[PDB]
């Protein structure tokens, strides 16, 4: 499985 | 609802403190009747209606993604009755709801009264993430349709995030991040997940330049997602 | 209950599946419904049971632990207003409730039926523990009563566990760690606690001579926690 | 905080 982004995103 | 007569503020902070207990239901809840007062939502409000949403819905998808192999295995040989199916519908049918409450707060009325870059990129990559849920669980005859929608909200994303954020913006990777992830794993497309992942890093490491240290740190964070994902495919 | 209508032997095999996905409240769900049946459990479905149940209140004594620790540093320096007492009473009212229904099912009728050691043992255990979470979060002036109920039902568990088992038995070493724990953080006896905990630990280990491979880990994993708790306390 | 007692007992 890819990683996908994190939730918190500046 | 029956955040009806909580404070807004009160709602906040109390997802907060979800937060901190690590309730992401409860923080979901929260933030959904922090939503449903009607005003718009300042960086930190949108941060934390992702952040619980996510986790809620992480769960979930890895319980259905447990439970589908075990009925995939189930398949191939002794014959066990309805349990597992039954098991993984009931699992599928609430991540599903999830979804489904997430995109209605974006449609009801997150979205349309978002005109910043960064909110409205910020909700409609929102958009495409719970539609691309979605179609992991997708079977019928609305397969493909769930999956134009998730292509079409990544799209309209990105054209906005590519004419007003720089390449290194956290939101602006992290969208192209997951709609590269979309391609793969979704639209049958390696060659067009490859090739984002590997623009969008090279783009952003040529404006590096002009950032503080918070800010390098908070790119490479995420240009790292994309290298990571790049040394997987291929 | 919405598990009237599932076969007693869905309802074991879905709280498996649940355990295999993480889903605790469901696996609870799914045995709360398998009790009502009204039939005597398995060991199997003893022990499924309890890993329900213990995961789910895991979580919410973790989580009022973290809301506890908050609101005490709020009482010692700026004023935020009823949110975190709110949020902990929430909490704690849902732990309460989780407890009370564990009491419930061993109230009717698991105890009353249960007539060999390892099922009366194994119950009378469970009945201390649940009141033992009680205790933790009781303030008022109930905190007496509730000691005392543990106190009571572990000290009914001990008496039967010394007259019908090998002091190496799972079942007998867990309850005595779990008294133990009980006498030194919630009846303010930590002599007694260390007192049990070296008496059931020596009893233990003059007894692993008589056991199998097998039998000898499962018994030197819970005399390690003993041990692991003597280290702490001394 | 003290240990105690994995759910599942053999
Ligand atoms: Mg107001
Ligand atoms: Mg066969
Ligand atoms: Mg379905
Ligand atoms: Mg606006
Ligand atoms: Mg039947
Ligand atoms: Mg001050
Ligand atoms: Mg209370
Ligand atoms: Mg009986």
């Amino acid at each position: 499985r890819a990683h996908s982004s994190p939730a918190f995103l500046q | 609802g029956a955040m009806g007569s909580m404070e807004r503020a009160s709602l906040i902070q109390k997802a907060k403190l979800a937060e901190q207990a690590e309730r992401y239901e409860d923080m979901a809840a929260f933030m959904k009747g922090a939503v449903e007062k009607g005003e718009e939502l300042s960086c930190e409000e949108r941060n934390l209606l992702s952040v619980a949403y996510k986790n809620v819905v992480g769960g979930q998808r890895a319980a259905w993604r447990v439970l589908s192999s075990i009925e995939q295995k189930s398949n191939e040989s002794e014959e066990k009755g309805p349990e597992v199916r039954e098991y993984r519908e009931k699992v599928e049918t609430e991540l599903q709801g999830v979804c489904d409450t997430v995109l209605g707060l974006l449609d009801s009325h997150l979205i349309k009264e978002a005109g910043d870059a960064e909110s409205r990129v910020f909700y409609l990559k929102m958009k495409g993430d719970y539609y691309r849920y979605l179609a992991e669980v997708a079977t019928g005859d609305d397969k493909k349709r769930i999956i134009d929608s998730a292509r079409s909200a990544y799209q309209e994303a990105m054209d906005i995030s590519k004419k007003e954020m720089p390449p290194t913006n956290p939101i602006r990777l992290g969208l192209a991040l997951n709609f590269s992830v979309f391609h793969y794993e979704i639209a049958n497309s390696p060659e067009e997940a490859i090739s984002l992942a590997k623009t969008t890093f090279d783009e952003a490491m040529a404006d590096l330049h002009t950032l503080s240290e918070d800010s390098y740190k908070d790119s490479t964070l995420i240009m790292q997602l994309l290298r990571d994902n790049l040394t997987l495919w291929t």
